[PDB]
C-alpha cells in the first residue's frame, strides 16, 4: 500500500480584522495531527504521532509553525491592500511528501484561492499556474525575493518530510497494519415504482479502506448493483451502502456478497 | 556527525579536480558545506547542498544517491586554487552550535613545464661581499626538493614564477650557507636530481 | 568590510599580555573564535549564540571572551596559555542554511623570553652568466636573514615601480636554528627577467622588506640601534657583463 | 457562493430499538468553508454533538462529519439540518430507518 503524508491548511479571512487558520495532517487514511486557531501548539492524536523525532527538535518545529501562522496572515493581508482585492478571501495549502524505497521521493506544495489553483513550489521558487490571474505574478516575484523562506521551505520537503514519514512508518507499524471486520444487514428503502422494490445492503465497520460489495443472483454477478460513497464513522472505520432496483418477482432469491482484506477467504453473504 | 577526507592531493593546472569526502552517518536533515583556505588568509564558503546536485561558477557539488559520500568538483584549476579544502556537516535544525572544522584535504597545483631544462647556477652577491647562493631551476614539476642532512645549510622549497608576457612558467629552489666546504655541486642531494642536470663551470670568471 | 580584525601583526611580551578585537558590519547573532598553528587545522576556542550568552569550546582553556554587544566579541589571552603565539581567526553565522564568514585574521607572536627582536638583513644576488648564456633569461635572488619575529612583507621594485610578474616568494619563512623556541628566520625571493632587459645598465632593481617589531615607547638599553619597525632594502644595477 | 453541500445520513450499527448506536451526518463537496450543521431529535436541535476537524478533498472542496450517540425507539424521529451561503432556506434530510 501507499502511506503519503498530506498537510492541509484552511485560512479564512472575512473582513479587515476577523480571520482564523486551522490545519491537520494525514498519513494514509489516518489523521495523525490536528492544529487549531484557538490552540498554540500542533496537537498529536496518536501515541506514535511524533515519529523518531527528539523532543528538542519537535519543539523547534512547533516554533517554526508558530511564527508561520502569524507571518502568513500578515503577508496575506498586505497583499490584499497592495493589489486591490475584496475581502471574502479563502486560501488553502496542500503540501507533503511520499517516501519510496526505490529512491524517487515526491515533493509538492500547492496553494489555492477561492477554490482555484494559483501557484506552487517547484524547484527553488514559486511558480504560477497558466490559468491563474495576472495579479498573481505581482505577488510571485516579491515572494521569490525572500531567500530565507524559500531556503527553509526547501529543507522541509526535501529533508525533514522524508525523515518524518520514515519515522512514522516505524512507530505506527502496528496500527497501520491492523484489520477490522465489517458487519452487514439488509433493509428496504426508496421504492422506485409500485412493482419495483429497492433492496439495500449496508456494510459498516471495516478499517483498511478498500472494499468490494456487490449484489448477485446466487453467484451470477448482477450489474444493477450501484454502490455509494465510502463514508467515515467516528471509529476511524468506514460505511458503504449498496442498492439494487428490481421488480418484486425478480426479487426472491438474491444475495449481497462482500469481500474485504480482513475476512480471511470467507465472504459475508446475505440472502432474502 | 563528522566527515573524512584524504590528507593530500595533487593535480595539474588547467584541468578539473575531484576532491572526495565521506560521511556514512548522515541524516536526512543535514546540509553539506565546503570551505577553502589559502595559506596566509582566512577560509571562505565555496558551496553547499542538501539533496540535489549543485552548480556554481567555479565549482559543483555532486552527492551520491545513498548520500553517504560526495565530491567537490573544481571545473578548471589554476595555480591560485592551491589551498586546504574542508568538508563540513551542518545540522538543518540548528541545534548544537559547536561548529567545528576537521583537518581537510591539501591540494597542490603543479605547473605544466613545456620544455624542462634542469640546472644549478651560482650567484655572487651585489658588490658587497663573497656571499654565494645556489639556484636549482627549470626542472619538471614532477621533481620534489628535500632538505639537507647538515643543519648549517639552508634550503627553501619549490616556487613557481609566471612571466606572462612570454607565457613561460618555471620552478626554482634556493640554497645558501657560510660553511667553507659549501659549493653548488654538493648543496642538493644526489637523489633529488635528474641525471641530465646541467652543472656549469665553477670558474665563474 | 564584513569582519575587521586589527591589526594584521601584533607582538607584545610574556606577561605583557593582551585583549584582541573582532568587529562586525552586518547583523548576526552568532560569533566564533578559531585558532590555528602552522600546517594545522582550525580549533575552536569560544562560541556565542547571542549577546550575554557564550559556550566553551575544546581549547577554551586559558582564554576568556565576552559579548556585551552583538557587534563585538573580544578575545583576551592573558590567561596563561600553553603556546600563546598563533594565528587567530574570528567567524560569524547566519540563519538556515547556516553559512559561516571569517575575518582577515590576526597573527600574534609572543617572545618566550626577552626582547630577542632582530631586524632582517637584506642582500640581493646578481644573475649567473651561465644562465644568461644558456636560457636568455636572468634570475635575481633576494635573501632576508636573521630576523624575529617573522612579521615581514617583501616586494620588488623596478625603476621605482612595484612589479609582480616574474616574481616568486617563499610561502613560509625558514627557521635558522629549529631547536630554539624563538629562533630567527630567513626568507628568499625570485625575480626573473629577459637577458636583454638585464644587460641594460639603465635598469635599477630593488628588493624591499618591511619589518614589524617593537614600538618606540618600549624601553631599550643597548648600543645597537632600536630594532624598530622599519624597511631594510637592497638593490642592484644592470650590466652588459 | 460557489459549491453547495451534499448531505448523507446513516447509523453506525443496524437500527434496533432500545439498543445504543450512533447517528452520523456527513456533509461534503461545498465551498466556501463556513457552514452550520445541527442534528435534530423530533424537530428539536440536539446539544451533545461532536464533529471531526474540517478537511477537504483534492478538488479543494470541503467535508465534515457530525455524530452523536442515541438509542432509537419507535416513537422518535431524527434528521440532519444544514444551512450554507448557497442555500436560501436551511435543508433537512431525514434518517431512514425502514
Ligand atoms: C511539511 C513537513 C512537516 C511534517 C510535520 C507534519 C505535521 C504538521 C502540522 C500541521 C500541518 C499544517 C501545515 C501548514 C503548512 C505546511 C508547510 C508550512 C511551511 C512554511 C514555513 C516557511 C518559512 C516561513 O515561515 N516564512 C514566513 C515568515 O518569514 P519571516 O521573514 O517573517 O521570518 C523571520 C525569521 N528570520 C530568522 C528573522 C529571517 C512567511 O514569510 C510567510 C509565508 C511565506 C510562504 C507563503 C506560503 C504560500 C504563499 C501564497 C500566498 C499568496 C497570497 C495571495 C493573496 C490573496
Ligand atoms: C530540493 O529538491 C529539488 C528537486 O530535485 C531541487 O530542485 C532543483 O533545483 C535546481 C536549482 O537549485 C534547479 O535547476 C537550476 O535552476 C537554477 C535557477 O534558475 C538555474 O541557474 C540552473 O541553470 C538550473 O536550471 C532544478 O531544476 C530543480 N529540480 C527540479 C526537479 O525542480 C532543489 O535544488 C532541492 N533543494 C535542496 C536544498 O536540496
Ligand atoms: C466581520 O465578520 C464577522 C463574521 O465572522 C461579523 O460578525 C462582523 O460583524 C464583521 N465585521 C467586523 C467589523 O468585524
Ligand atoms: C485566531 O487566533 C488569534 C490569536 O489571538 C485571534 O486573534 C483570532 O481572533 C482567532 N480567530 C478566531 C476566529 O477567533
Ligand atoms: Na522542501
Amino acid at each position: 500500500r501507499l502511506f503519503p503524508l498530506r498537510c492541509l491548511q484552511i485560512s479564512s479571512f472575512a473582513n479587515s480584522s476577523w480571520t482564523r487558520t486551522d490545519g491537520l495532517a494525514w498519513l494514509g487514511e489516518l489523521q495523525t495531527h490536528s492544529w487549531s486557531n484557538d490552540s498554540d501548539t500542533v496537537r498529536s492524536l496518536k501515541p506514535w504521532s511524533q515519529g523518531t523525532f527528539s523532543d528538542q527538535q519537535w519543539e523547534t518545529l512547533q516554533h517554526i509553525f508558530r511564527v508561520y501562522r502569524s507571518s502568513f496572515t500578515r503577508d496575506v493581508k498586505e497583499f490584499a491592500k497592495m493589489l486591490r482585492l475584496s475581502y471574502p478571501l479563502e486560501l488553502q495549502v496542500s503540501a507533503g511528501c511520499e517516501v519510496h524505497p526505490g529512491n524517487a521521493s515526491n515533493n509538492f506544495f500547492h496553494v489555492a484561492f477561492q477554490g482555484k489553483d494559483i501557484l506552487s513550489f517547484q524547484g527553488t521558487s514559486w511558480e504560477p499556474t497558466q490559468e491563474a490571474p495576472l495579479w498573481v505574478n505581482l505577488a510571485i516575484q516579491v515572494l521569490n525575493q525572500d531567500k530565507w523562506t524559500r531556503e527553509t521551505v526547501q529543507w522541509l520537503l526535501n529533508g525533514t518530510c522524508p525523515q518524518f514519514v520514515s519515522g512514522l512508518l516505524e512507530s505506527g507499524k502496528s496500527e497501520l497494519k491492523k484489520q477490522v471486520k465489517p458487519k452487514a444487514w439488509l433493509s428496504r428503502g426508496p421504492s422506485p415504482g409500485p412493482g419495483r422494490l429497492l433492496l439495500v445492503c449496508h456494510v459498516s465497520g471495516f478499517y483498511p479502506k478498500p472494499v468490494w460489495v456487490k449484489w448477485m443472483r446466487g453467484e451470477q454477478e448482477q450489474q444493477g448493483t450501484q454502490p455509494g460513497d465510502i463514508l467515515p464513522n467516528a471509529d476511524e472505520t468506514w460505511y458503504l451502502r449498496a442498492t439494487l432496483d428490481v421488480v418484486a418477482g425478480e426479487a426472491a432469491g438474491l444475495s449481497c456478497r462482500v469481500k474485504h482484506s480482513s475476512l480471511e477467504g470467507q465472504d459475508i453473504v446475505l440472502y432474502w | 556527525a563528522k566527515t573524512t577526507q584524504p590528507n593530500s592531493m595533487e593535480s595539474n593546472e588547467e584541468e578539473p579536480v575531484h576532491l572526495p569526502c565521506n560521511h556514512s552517518t548522515i541524516s536526512g536533515t543535514d546540509y553539506i558545506h565546503w570551505y577553502r583556505q589559502l595559506p596566509s588568509q582566512g577560509p571562505e564558503y565555496v558551496i553547499h547542498g542538501l539533496t540535489s546536485n549543485v552548480n556554481n561558477r567555479m565549482a559543483s557539488l555532486a552527492i551520491a544517491e545513498d548520500r553517504k559520500s560526495s565530491t567537490l568538483i573544481l571545473h578548471r584549476a589554476t595555480l591560485r586554487d592551491a589551498a586546504v579544502y574542508y568538508c563540513i556537516l551542518r545540522d538543518g535544525w540548528g541545534g548544537t552550535y559547536k561548529y567545528i572544522f576537521g583537518t581537510g584535504t591539501r591540494l597542490k597545483v603543479l605547473a605544466n613545464i613545456q620544455n624542462p631544462d634542469p640546472a644549478v647556477y651560482q650567484l655572487r652577491d651585489s658588490k658587497s661581499s663573497d656571499k654565494s647562493v645556489c639556484l636549482f631551476t627549470d626542472f619538471d614539476s614532477q621533481t620534489n626538493v628535500s632538505q639537507s642532512k647538515d643543519s648549517d645549510v639552508y634550503i627553501t622549497d619549490k616556487c613557481v614564477l609566471d612571466m606572462r608576457s612570454m607565457d613561460f612558467k618555471s620552478n626554482s629552489a634556493v640554497a645558501w650557507s657560510n660553511k667553507s666546504d659549501f659549493a653548488c655541486a654538493n648543496a642538493f642531494n644526489n637523489s633529488i636530481i635528474p641525471e641530465d642536470t646541467f652543472f656549469p663551470s665553477p670558474e665563474s670568471s | 568590510g564584513g569582519i575587521t580584525q586589527s591589526p594584521k601583526y601584533l607582538f607584545r611580551k610574556e606577561g605583557q599580555n593582551v585583549t584582541l578585537s573582532c568587529e562586525q558590519n552586518l547583523n548576526h547573532d552568532a560569533m566564533y573564535w578559531y585558532r590555528q598553528d602552522p600546517g594545522q587545522g582550525l580549533r575552536l576556542i569560544y562560541y556565542s549564540q547571542i549577546v550575554n550568552d557564550f559556550q566553551k569550546g575544546d581549547i577554551a582553556e586559558g582564554y576568556s571572551v565576552s559579548r556585551e554587544k552583538k557587534e563585538s566579541f573580544p578575545l583576551t589571552v592573558t590567561s596563561a596559555q600553553k603556546n600563546p603565539t598563533a594565528f587567530y581567526l574570528c567567524a560569524t553565522s547566519v540563519g538556515r542554511p547556516y553559512e559561516q564568514y571569517f575575518g582577515p585574521g590576526t597573527r600574534l607572536t609572543v617572545t618566550e623570553d626577552l626582547k630577542n627582536v632582530f631586524p632582517p638583513e637584506v642582500a640581493v644576488f646578481e644573475p649567473s652568466e651561465a644562465e644568461i648564456s644558456h636560457t636568455q633569461k636572468a634570475t635575481l635572488v633576494c635573501l632576508a636573514t636573521g630576523f624575529y619575529p617573522d612579521h615581514v612583507e617583501l616586494s620588488w621594485w623596478v625603476n621605482g615601480k612595484e612589479v609582480h610578474s616574474g616574481v616568486c616568494t617563499d610561502p613560509q619563512p625558514l627557521k635558522e636554528q629549529p631547536a630554539l623556541n624563538d629562533s630567527r628566520y630567513a626568507l628568499s625571493s625570485r625575480l626573473r627577467v629577459s637577458a636583454t632587459f638585464w644587460q641594460n645598465p639603465r635598469n635599477h632593481f630593488r628588493c624591499q622588506v618591511q619589518f614589524y617589531g617593537l614600538s618606540e615607547n618600549d624601553e631599550w638599553t643597548q648600543d645597537r640601534a632600536k630594532p624598530v619597525t622599519q624597511i631594510v632594502s637592497a638593490e642592484a644595477w644592470g650590466r652588459a657583463d | 457562493i460557489q459549491r453547495t453541500p451534499k448531505i448523507q445520513v446513516y447509523s453506525r450499527h443496524p437500527a434496533e430499538n432500545g439498543k445504543s448506536n450512533f447517528l452520523n451526518c456527513y456533509v461534503s463537496g461545498f465551498h466556501p468553508s463556513d457552514i452550520e450543521v445541527d442534528l435534530l431529535k423530533n424537530g428539536e436541535r440536539i446539544e451533545k454533538v461532536e464533529h471531526s476537524d474540517l478537511s477537504f478533498s483534492k478538488d479543494w472542496s470541503f467535508y465534515l462529519l457530525y455524530y452523536t450517540e442515541f438509542t432509537p425507539t419507535e416513537k422518535d424521529e431524527y434528521a440532519c439540518r444544514v444551512n450554507h451561503v448557497t442555500l436560501s432556506q436551511p435543508k433537512i434530510v431525514k434518517w431512514d430507518r425502514d
